[PDB]
C-alpha cells in the first residue's frame, strides 16, 4: 500500500456491472457514479489504483 | 434519530405520492429474503 500500482484504462469497454454482479468481491462502494448507472457511462480515461 | 428519509425505491413518486414501506431493495445478483450483498433496507435516518 505504501507503493500502490496504477492501471491506466483507455480506448477500451468493459462490463462494469460484472465488478459486483460477481460474488467474488467482499465489497462495492461509489462515489459521485452510482453503481447501478456504470454501464451506461462514458470517460476520457479511468486511473485503477 | 426520530427523522429519516427513503433511500431507495423501484421507481420515482408521482405528485403528492405517498410511501411508507419497509420493504428490503434487490439491486442484481441475490435476494433479500428479510436480511446485505445487492440487497438493502429502504429508509436511512439523518441522526441530528
Amino acid at each position: 500500500v505504501y507503493a500502490w500500482n496504477r492501471k491506466r484504462i483507455s480506448n477500451c469497454v468493459a462490463d462494469y456491472s460484472v465488478l459486483y454482479n460477481s460474488a467474488s468481491f467482499s465489497t462495492f462502494k461509489c462515489y459521485g457514479v452510482s453503481p447501478t448507472k456504470l454501464n451506461d457511462l462514458c470517460f476520457t480515461n479511468v486511473y485503477a489504483d | 434519530y426520530n427523522y429519516l428519509f427513503r433511500l431507495f425505491r423501484k421507481s420515482n413518486l408521482k405528485p403528492f405520492e405517498r410511501d411508507i414501506s419497509t420493504e428490503i431493495y434487490q439491486a442484481g445478483s441475490t435476494p433479500c429474503n428479510g436480511v446485505g450483498f445487492n440487497c438493502y433496507f429502504p429508509l436511512q435516518s439523518y441522526g441530528f
